[PDB]
């Protein structure tokens, strides 16, 4: 299927030119379904978090973008309770140029800098606007918890 | 129950993305 055969051109592109901070491979034998990893950026409150994702295609991949989830917890102003993550290039602005590797780092980029106008975590949008201080407290704990994390 | 059941996996990933950080 087209799907498949992109997705094994996704891989190749990881392992010939690897993003920094970032990495993903399918989960088992399953090429529709895999596993990722985001460092938190050096210099930002997510500093030294090692945070685990799942990524899920469809057969309309790349015209249709993957569901990416956190696995791992997070406290951030653009990403959901269960995980999901409101980014413009992963709903309404996708493109089939993007790949498992520009996503992820899509995402790290994200991390420092938030988007204040689509609060998915309405305390985690307050306390970015009003008490920078308190952020910072908070995303500390889940750094510390993404180290032991399975 | 998903992330523990992949250790295995997500420690080679985790280790992939250490590289040059
Ligand atoms: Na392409």
């Amino acid at each position: 299927t087209p799907a498949r055969r992109r997705l094994m051109r996704d891989f190749k592109r990881l392992q010939e030119d690897p993003p920094v901070g970032v990495s993903g491979a399918p989960s088992e034998n399953n090429i529709m379904q895999w596993n990722a990893v985001i460092f938190g950026p050096e210099g930002t409150p997510f500093e030294d978090g090692t945070f685990k994702l799942v990524i899920e295609f469809s057969e309309e991949y790349p015209n249709k973008p993957p569901t990416v989830r956190f696995l791992s917890k997070m406290f951030h102003p653009n990403v959901y309770a269960d995980g999901s993550i409101c980014l413009d290039i992963l709903q309404n602005r996708w493109s089939p140029t993007y790949d498992v590797s520009s996503i992820l780092t899509s995402i790290q980029s994200l991390l420092d800098e938030p988007n204040p106008n689509s609060p998915a975590n309405s305390q985690a949008a307050q306390l970015y606007q009003e008490n920078k201080r308190e952020y910072e407290k908070r995303v500390s704990a889940i750094v510390e918890q993404s180290w032991n994390d399975s | 129950k998903y992330r523990k059941k992949h250790k295995s996996e997500f420690q080679l990933l985790v280790d992939q993305a250490r590289k040059g950080y």
